[PDB]
C-alpha cells in the first residue's frame, strides 16, 4: 500500500545517486509526469521505486533495461527517460545493448551504479572490478579483467561520456541534468561505494584519489565543429584510463553534432515529432482510423 | 479445371521472377493461382523451384503432381522427374549430362536420382529421364536453348552473355503456350515487370519463340472477372491486418521467413488515416531493427507501456530468445503480439523450410503461470483477420498473444477476392482503458475479472516491475498479496475462456463420422482432400482448431463425441495439437498422417493418407514429398 | 517428539548464524532436524526468519505452527504471532512499540497484523500481541536485552556496541534452555562457530545468561546416535552428487538460489580420484562464472562435445535464456545437465521465494521436436541420486536433461543418516562411446534405437550444425535425409521409454482409495501427513511421480484404475503435474490443494485440506501460510 | 554423404579467407585432428564444412560460437580452437560475449568476416557499415553508425588486435598464423567483399585503399616489458580509427605478458595443464572414480 521501504544497506553509495538524480530532475524543471526511470536487477535497479517525485519508474530485467527504453522512448518521444543499470547488468548481462545504443545516439541518459560487484546476489566480481582484485566478498582474487566502461562508451560511440561520484553530491547532480540534456545518448558512469561488499573501493579511498576535469585549465570536452571531433575523441580515450593515484571525474566527451536516431527517423516519417506513435489517434468509436486501401490496390489483379 | 505448373533453376537466375510473371499472366485472364517458393538456406548455386496451380476457382492446397514441368538445367529436371505427369519443356543441350556432374545437387538427391531410374533398369542420364517419362506418357519438348539465345543476342546485336536469362522465358513462353491463353497477357507481364526496353523486348522475343514452337494443348478459355481479385503471400497479409489493426511500433530482428513483414511495414510506414472530423492526416509506424531478439521484444514490450500497439515477428530460435521477454510481459500484464513464423527446427533446423513442431512451446512459453493466448491461423485470409484479432486480445486481456503463421502460408501466395478483407469492419477494441484522476494511478488494482484498469506512460505516475508487486507496481514479497495478484493475473484466462465464443475458436466443415484434426496449413488440402473423397462415397468432417488458448474444450468435446475415426494432421512428429486436445478433454486421436519433412502436406497426400488409415487402420502416415 | 522452533530479526545481524549455532547444538544432542531460510531480496534490514523442526525421529517436513518463538526485536513477534503455540522469548523494551513505527516492514503486512489484532478488539502495540497470546495459552518470557548487553559489556571491557549481537545468542541460550538438554552442547557449538576468543567468550556468557533464566519445560533426553549422521542442505548435495557422477565442467551465472551449488563446486574442485592401479590422483573441475545465462549454457554444450561431463545450474529467468541453447543441444544431441532451481515466477517474481510453477516450460523448451528428459527431486536424499542419474541419462540419450529441484529443498537442510548416500555403488554409465577407426567419423550414424555412436573432439573429424544434418554432420536439407534424422533424434525417448522402467519413475506409498498426486517438495508433508491422518482411520496413499518424461504412461494407468479422489497436490496455479497426467493418459484429478505463495506447504495444511475435500468435496484448497 | 557443395557466391571474399586459414593451420604443422573451428551463422558461418582438411567443425548458434569455443577450449586446452563469425553474428547478436572474451584471455583466435552486410538473410547493414551508406540491398540509407570490431576490441581487450584483407591471401594467412600463436585471445578483422550485397565496399574499392603496417618504418605493435603496454595501447586505438583513403592492415597489438585464462585456471587447479577435464578418468568398469568421502565428512554431526 503507501510506504515503499528504501531497504538500502546503511551508508550505501546509492543514497547518493537517489540525492542527486532528484535533484537534478526538479532543477531543470521537466514535468515529473514525464519522466521515466527505466531500471535494471540489483541493488541499482530499485531506484524508481525509492524516488520521492511522481515520476515514473519500469524496472524490467536483468541487463535489457536500454531495450526497453528505446521502446519507451521511440514510441513517445516527448517523454524523458533515463535508464539506471548495475554494472553487472549494464556491462555484463547488457553488454550487447549497452553498445548498440551507441550507434543508435538515441536521447536517452544511462546512469551506470559502477560498486564493483553484484551486490544483490552477495557481492560476486562485476565486470568493473580489476583482475586480481579479493574483495571480503571473493573467496579467491577476482579471475576476469574489468572493462572501463567509458573507453567501451566512446568505442560504441555515445556522444556525451562522463564520470561522476556518488560522495560529491553537487557534482554528480550537474553531471545527470547535462547527460539528461545532451541531444543523444548520453552515459554517466558513476562511482559507487558499496561498504557491504566491496571493501577495496571505499569512500575514503575514492575521497582521496578523484579530481575534477572541470578545474582542469582549458579542458574542454564539447566538440563545437566536424573538424574538432577526432582530437576530442582521442583526448577522451587517454583520460579515460587514468586510474590509481588520480582518478578523473567530470565529462570526457560531448559531441551534439551527431543526428539523433528520432532525427534519422523524421527523415523516413516526416511528421514523427508532431504525431508520434503513442500521440497517434488510432480508432473512432472502435473503427480503425488506418486506411490499407492503396496498400490493398497495389495487389490487384 | 487444376492445372500445376512448375519451373526451377539455380538460385541467382532470377527464375522467381520469371515464376512470376508467367502467374501474372494466366491471372488476367481470369484464372486462379496458388503459389510456392522452394529455396536453400543459400544466395546462389543451389536449386530453387515455383510451383503454380492454375483453376478456374479458388484454389486452397497445393498437389505432389506437376502437370508441366518447366527447364532450362539439367538439375530441375532430375530434381522433379518423377512428379511430373503430363509434359516436360527441357534443354537439349543437357541430354548426356549424368547425375553425378550436376555439382550443385546434394549427394542424397543424387542417390535418390539413381534409385529411382536404376529400380527400372535405367543409367542416370537425362536422355534416361526422358525414357522413364515416356514410359509414362509424358510428353517431352527439348530446345536449343544456346540457339535461340544466339537468334535473339544476333537481332539485338548484343553478345550472348547480355541475353543469357532469356531462357527463362523461353521456358515460360512455352509452357504459357501449351496452355493455350493469348500470348498478349503474358506480353503485357513482360513489359510491367522489366524496367528497361531492351531488357523488355529481349524477353519479349524469348517468350514468343517458346510459344510459337509448341502446340496448344489444354485450349484453356478466359474467364471475364466479376469480383475484383489480388493476389497476396503471407507475410504480406500479416502486414496489413497489423496495419489494419493499429500498430504503431514493431521492432525485429532479420530471420527467415519473418523479415519481409517488418520490410513491408517500413516501406509503407506512412499511412492514411481518416481521424476526428475526416481530417486526413499521415501516421508513421515506427519500425527498429534491433540488435537481436531479446532487444526486439523488450524494445516492443516497452514501446506498448505507452498505449501504442506494439508488436514483433520471428521464427523459432528467434522465439527461444524472446521466452525470457514474454515471461516479463505476462507479468506485467502488458499487450504484445509476437507473430510465430513456425519453421523447420529445432536450432537453426531448416531456415528456409517449414513446421508444426513448436506450439507446445508457445503454449508454455518461459517461466511463470500468466496467460498466453495462442492463435493459429490456416490459410491467407485467415491470416489478415488474425492479426486484427491478436491486436484487439492482447489489449483486451492485456497479456503476451502469439500469433502462429506456418513458413508455408508465409511465402506461398493466392489470388482471392479482395472483399474477403475488406468487406467487414476492422474493429478495434482498446480493453479497459481509462484517463487517471490524479498525480499517482495504481496500475494493477484487484478485480474480480483479473484485468486492472490501464493508464498510459506520460499520463500518471505508475510502476512495472519483474518482481512480484502490489496494486501500486511496488516490490512485494507478502504471501497473501502473493495470493491475490498471481490469480488475478491468471483469472484473465478464465476471463477470456468465457469472453470469446468456442465457436470463433474453430472451424468445423462437415458433419462425419471421420474427423480430420488439425489446425494450420493443413486446412487447404484437407478441405481438397474431403470434396474429392466425397466424389468417392468417402464421408468427413474437419475439426480445425484456431485458437490453442483458452482453448475450446466444450466445444470440442461435443464435436467429437461418438466419432469412431479422429485422424490428426499435422506437420510434426508427435501431433502437439492432439496432444493438447487430449490434455484439455481426455480425446485420443485414432490415427495420424504426419509430416516432418518441411514441405507443405499436398492434397494427394492427405487423400492417400485417409484411404491407408480406411483400408487397413494404420496408426501413424508419414509423409516426405517435395523438393 | 516433534518441537518446532523459529528465530528471527533484521537481514544483516547474523540471525542465521544463531540459528545454525542452535540447530547444531541440539543435534549433537542426538535429534534430528529439518530447518529453513527465509529472506527477503535484500541484504540488509529486511525481516529474515528460521524455522528448526526437532524430533528423535527423521523429520520430512515444515510445520504451520511454531511451539518456540525466540525474538529480540519488535518485528519478530508482529511477523509470527498467530503461528506461536508454546513459548514466546521477547524484547520487553519494544512492549509499546506499534506495528506503524516498524519502518522495515511491508505494508501489506502491518494491515495483516492489525487485522488479526482489531478483529478481537486488540491494538497494535506488543503488549497487545502478549495479551493475544496470553489468550491461547502461550507463555511469553520477557528479557531486558538491554541490561543484559550493559552487564556483559562491563564484564568484558568494551563498549556496548561491541557485544549488541549477543542478543542473539540470549534469545538462543533461553530457548535451548526450555528445552532443557545440557548446557556444554551449546557452548560446543558456539566455540566451533566463532574464531576469535573474545566472540567466543562472550557469546557464551549471553547463552548463559539466556539459558539460566527459564525453566526446564520440555524435558528432553539424550539419545545416542547410532550409524553416522550429516546435516546438508539441497544446494550441497545436488554439488556432491554431480562430482559422485563424473562432472568436470560446470558454467553458471549468478542467480538465486543456485548460486550456491557452483559455488560449493569451485571451493571444493580439486577432487581426489581413485584412478587405475589404485593410484591417487587429483582431477580438478573447471568452473567458469558466465557472463550471462547465455554464455553459460553454450559453454557446457561445447564443454560436453570434449566428452566432458558437463552441467549448468539455473532458475526462471536463466533457464527461459537458455531454451536457444538447449534447442541446439537436442538438435546435435548432446549430453548436458541443466539443474533447474525452480523459484517465485513469472519474471524476477519471488527471486528469494519457491515455486512449481515452471513445469509444463521446462518439458516444453525451446522450439523443434527433441528428447527433453526431464525429471523431479522430492526430497534432499533424492537429490544426491537423481543428480548422478541426470548425468547418466544425459550421455546414454546424447540429450539435455533437466533436474528439477525447488527452491524450497535447495535451501532447507535436514538431518539423515550418511549411508543413505553412501551406501550404494556410485554407477557411471558413459553410454554408446567408441574408438574411432580413422581419420573421419559420422557422428550421427543411423541406428534402429535412434542412438547414434558417440565420439570426442580430438580424436577424429566430426561436424556439428544447428542445421539439419546429414549422418557426417553437413548441412542437408534433402527431404529424406530430414525425415530419417528427425525421427531418429525423436526415437531416442521411446527407447528411453522402454529402457527405464516406470517404477523408477514414480515412488507410491500406501495403498488406499484416496491418492495425494504430487511431485517435488510437497512428498515430505504428504508422507507426514498420510500418518496423522491414517491414526485418525482416513486412509490414504501417495503418488509422487519423479520422472516427467519418458512419462509413466502404463504405470500411472494401472496405479489410478479405479481410485474415487485423486488430489493433486502442487506449489503451482494450474496443477502442471495432473495436466501432463491428463494428456499422457485420460486421467483427471478430482480436487486440488495448490500454493502459489511462495513458501513451502506444510504438514498441517495438506492433513486439513484433505479434511476439507472429503468433508465437503470442494474442488480446489487454496493455500497462503508463512512469512 | 561425401560432396559437401562450397555453395558461397563466385567471386566472395569468403574463397580468399578459407584458403588462407587452410594454409595457416597447414604450415603450423598442427595436427588437424587436434584443431576446431568453431563457427556462427550466416555465410561466413559456413566455412569448417567447406574445409579441406581432417578439422572438426563446430557450427553453432547466432552468435554463440565464442561461448561455445570457451566451454570447447578449456575443457580440452590441447585442441586449437579458432572461432570464425560473420560481422552480424560476432559484433551484434553476439557482442557481449565478444567484448567478455577479452576480460578472458583465453587462448583462441577469432576471425570476423567483414562484409558489412547479412550475407546469408538477403544484405540487410552489419554493425561495421557505417552512417549513411546505402548497398544495393538496402532500401534506404543505413540508419545506424558502426562500430569499429578493432576499437571495441581494444576497449575489452583483446591481446591480439589485427586487421586483414580476403584479397591479400599471403598476408591474411600470415596474420592468422600469428592470430593462432599469440597466447591469449586474438582478433583478426578481416575485410571481405561480398560482390552480390555492398557493391560499395568491393575489390577494387580496397585494393586502392589498404596498406601495411608491416611496411611502417619502425611500427612495432608488440608489448615487452609492462611499461611500454600503455603507449603500445594508444598507438594502437588511433590507428584503428585510420578510414577513408588510407585502410591499414597488420597487427595493431600484440601483448603476450597478460596472462591466459588457462594460466590463471593453473592457479587454482595445479595439474589442469596434465590433467585437464577431457583427459580425466571418471570411471573404472562403470564405477565412479571420484572421491567425495571428505566432501560428506565435512559434513557430520
Ligand atoms: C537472466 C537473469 N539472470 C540472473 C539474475 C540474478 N541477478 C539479479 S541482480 C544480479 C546482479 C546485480 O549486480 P549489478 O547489476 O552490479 O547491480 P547491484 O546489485 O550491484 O547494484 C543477478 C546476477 C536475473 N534476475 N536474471
Ligand atoms: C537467434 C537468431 N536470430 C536470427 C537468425 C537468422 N540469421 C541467420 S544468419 C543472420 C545474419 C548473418 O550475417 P553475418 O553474421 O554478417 O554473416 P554473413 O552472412 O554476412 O557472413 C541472421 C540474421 C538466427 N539464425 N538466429
Ligand atoms: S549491497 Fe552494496 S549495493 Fe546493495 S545495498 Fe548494500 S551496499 Fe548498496
Ligand atoms: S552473399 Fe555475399 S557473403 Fe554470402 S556468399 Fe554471396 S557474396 Fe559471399
Ligand atoms: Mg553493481
Ligand atoms: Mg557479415
Amino acid at each position: 500500500r503507501k510506504p515503499v521501504f528504501v531497504d538500502w544497506c546503511p551508508g550505501c553509495g546509492d543514497f547518493g545517486i537517489l540525492r542527486a538524480e532528484e535533484m537534478a530532475i526538479r532543477e531543470l524543471g521537466i514535468n515529473p509526469k514525464s519522466v521515466v526511470i527505466v531500471s535494471g536487477i540489483g541493488c541499482s535497479g530499485k531506484i524508481p521505486h525509492f524516488m520521492n517525485l511522481p515520476i515514473s519508474g519500469v524496472h524490467t530485467l536483468h541487463g535489457r533495461s536500454i531495450a526497453f527504453a528505446t521502446g519507451i522512448k521511440l514510441s513517445n518521444p516527448s517523454l524523458e527517460v533515463i535508464v539506471n543499470v548495475g554494472d553487472g547488468d549494464g556491462l555484463g548481462i547488457g553488454m550487447g545493448h549497452f553498445v548498440h545504443l551507441g550507434r543508435r545516439n538515441i536521447d536517452i541518459a544511462v546512469l551506470v551504479h559502477n560498486n564493483g560487484v553484484y551486490g544483490l546476489t552477495k557481492g560476486q566480481a562485476s565486470p568493473t572490478l580489476h583482475r586480481g582484485e579479493k574483495t571480503k566478498s571473493l573467496p579467491k582474487p577476482n579471475i576476469m579483467d574489468a572493462v572501463n566502461p567509458l573507453a567501451v562508451a566512446l568505442a560504441a560511440g555515445y556522444t556525451f561520456v562522463a564520470r561522476g561520484y556518488a560522495y560529491d553530491v553537487m557534482h554528480l547532480k550537474e553531471l545527470i541534468k547535462k547527460a539528461i540534456l545532451h541531444k543523444g545518448s548520453a552515459l554517466v558512469d558513476i562511482l559507487q561505494p558499496c561498504p557491504t561488499y566491496n571493501d577495496i573501493n571505499t569512500k575514503e579511498w575514492y575521497d582521496k584519489r578523484v579530481y575534477k576535469l572541470d578545474n582542469v585549465p582549458g579542458w574542454d570536452p564539447v566538440v563545437r565543429k566536424e573538424e574538432e571531433a577526432q582530437k576530442k575523441f582521442e583526448q577522451a580515450i587517454m583520460k579515460s584510463y587514468e586510474w590509481g593515484e588520480k582518478i578523473p571525474i567530470g565529462i570526457f566527451y560531448q559531441n551534439e553534432l551527431v543526428p539523433t536516431f528520432e532525427d534519422r527517423l523524421t527523415s523516413n516519417i516526416p511528421n514523427y515529432r508532431e504525431y508520434y506513435p503513442a500521440k497517434q489517434q488510432i480508432e473512432i468509436n472502435g473503427i480503425s482510423t488506418t486506411k490499407i486501401d492503396e496498400l490493398i490496390k497495389a495487389k490487384r489483379i | 479445371t487444376r492445372i500445376v505448373w512448375m519451373i526451377g533453376g539455380a538460385q541467382g537466375l532470377g527464375v522467381d521472377t520469371s515464376a512470376n510473371i508467367f502467374g501474372n499472366a494466366v491471372a488476367k485472364a481470369g484464372y486462379y493461382l496458388f503459389g510456392n517458393r522452394e529455396y536453400y538456406s543459400n544466395i546462389k548455386g543451389r536449386h530453387s523451384y515455383f510451383e503454380v496451380v492454375i483453376s478456374e476457382k479458388p484454389i486452397r492446397s497445393l498437389s505432389s503432381y506437376v502437370n508441366i514441368l518447366a527447364s532450362f538445367d539439367a538439375e530441375t529436371v532430375f530434381q522433379h522427374f518423377t512428379e511430373t505427369k503430363e509434359y516436360l519443356i527441357y534443354n537439349v543441350e543437357y541430354e548426356n549430362t549424368t547425375v553425378d556432374l550436376v555439382k550443385s545437387m546434394e549427394p542424397e538427391m543424387a542417390e535418390q536420382v539413381k534409385e529411382a531410374l536404376s529400380k527400372e533398369r535405367l543409367g542416370f542420364t537425362i536422355k534416361d529421364v526422358l525414357e522413364y517419362l515416356k514410359r509414362r506418357g509424358v510428353k517431352v519438348i527439348g530446345f536449343n536453348y544456346t540457339e535461340l539465345i544466339k537468334k535473339i543476342a544476333d537481332t539485338f546485336k548484343v553478345p550472348m552473355s547480355v541475353v543469357e536469362r532469356a531462357k527463362n522465358m523461353i521456358a515460360v513462353g512455352a509452357s504459357y503456350g501449351l496452355l493455350g491463353l493469348k500470348f498478349d497477357y503474358l506480353k503485357d507481364a513482360i513489359s510491367s515487370t522489366f524496367k528497361n526496353e531492351l531488357f523488355i523486348k529481349f524477353n519479349t522475343m524469348a517468350a514468343e519463340l517458346g510459344y510459337n514452337s509448341v502446340p496448344n494443348v489444354y485450349k484453356l478459355q478466359e474467364y471475364k472477372i466479376e469480383k475484383q481479385r489480388i493476389q497476396v503471400d503471407g507475410n504480406t497479409i500479416s502486414a496489413m491486418g497489423k496495419l489494419a489493426g493499429g500498430l504503431r511500433f514493431q521492432s525485429y530482428y532479420p530471420i527467415t521467413p519473418a523479415s519481409d513483414e517488418s520490410v513491408y511495414i517500413e516501406a509503407n510506414q506512412n499511412l492514411d488515416m481518416i481521424v476526428e472530423g475526416n481530417e486526413l492526416r499521415k501516421g508513421g509506424v515506427v519500425v527498429v531493427q534491433a540488435e537481436d531478439e531479446l532487444a526486439a521484444i523488450n524494445m516492443a514490450v516497452g514501446a506498448a507501456l505507452t498505449g501504442v500497439r506494439s508488436a514483433t515477428a520471428t521464427s523459432g530460435p528467434g522465439f527461444s530468445l524472446m521466452s525470457e521477454g514474454i515471461s516479463w510481459a505476462g507479468m506485467n500484464e502488458v499487450p504484445v503480439v509476437i507473430t510465430y513464423y513456425m519453421r523447420g527446427a529445432p536450432a537453426t533446423g531448416l531456415p528456409t523450410r517449414s513446421g508444426q513442431a513448436d506450439l507446445k512451446f508457445a503454449l508454455n512459453v518461459g517461466h511463470g503461470e500468466f496467460p498466453r493466448i495462442v492463435i493459429a491461423s490456416g490459410d491467407h485470409v485467415e491470416i489478415f483477420w488474425d492479426a486484427i484479432w491478436a491486436l484487439n486480445l492482447a489489449e483486451k486481456y492485456q497479456t503476451p498473444v502469439i500469433h502462429i503463421i506456418e513458413k508455408t502460408l508465409a511465402n506461398a501466395y493466392s489470388v482471392f477476392e479482395e472483399e474477403l478483407i475488406t468487406n467487414r469492419p476492422y474493429v478495434i477494441e482498446r480493453g479497459k482503458i481509462v484517463k487517471p484522476t490524479s498525480d499517482y494511478f495504481n496500475r494493477f488494482e484487484v478485480t474480480e475479472d483479473g484485468i486492472s484498469p490501464r493508464v498510459f506512460l506520460g499520463q500518471a505516475s505508475i510502476f512495472y516491475t519483474g518482481d512480484e508487486h502490489n496494486e501500486e507496481g511496488h516490490i512485494t514479497e507478502n504471501s497473501i498479496n502473493r495470493m491475490k495478484m498471481y490469480e488475478k493475473r491468471n483469472k484473465k484466462l478464465e476471463t477470456a475462456d468465457k469472453e470469446i465464443p468456442e465457436e470463433q475458436r474453430v472451424n468445423i466443415v462437415g458433419d462425419a463420422d471421420i474427423v480430420l484434426l488439425t489446425w494450420g496449413s493443413p486446412k487447404g488440402a484437407i478441405l481438397d482432400a474431403m470434396e474429392e473423397l466425397s466424389k468417392d462415397g468417402i464421408k468427413t468432417m474437419m475439426v480445425q482448431v484456431k485458437m490453442f488458448n483458452p482453448y475450446p474444450k466444450n466445444l470440442m468435446k461435443k464435436i467429437l463425441s461418438g466419432k469412431s475415426k479422429i485422424i490428426a494432421v499435422e506437420n510434426n512428429y508427435n501431433a502437439q495439437g492432439a496432444e493438447v486436445l487430449a490434455e484439455k478433454t481426455g480425446i485420443f486421436a485414432t490415427n495420424y498422417i504426419l509430416k516432418w519433412t518441411g514441405r507443405p502436406i499436398t492434397r494427394e497426400e492427405v487423400i492417400e493418407g485417409i484411404k491407408k488409415i480406411l483400408e487397413r487402420d494404420e496408426k501413424r502416415v508419414v509423409l516426405y514429398g517435395g523438393a
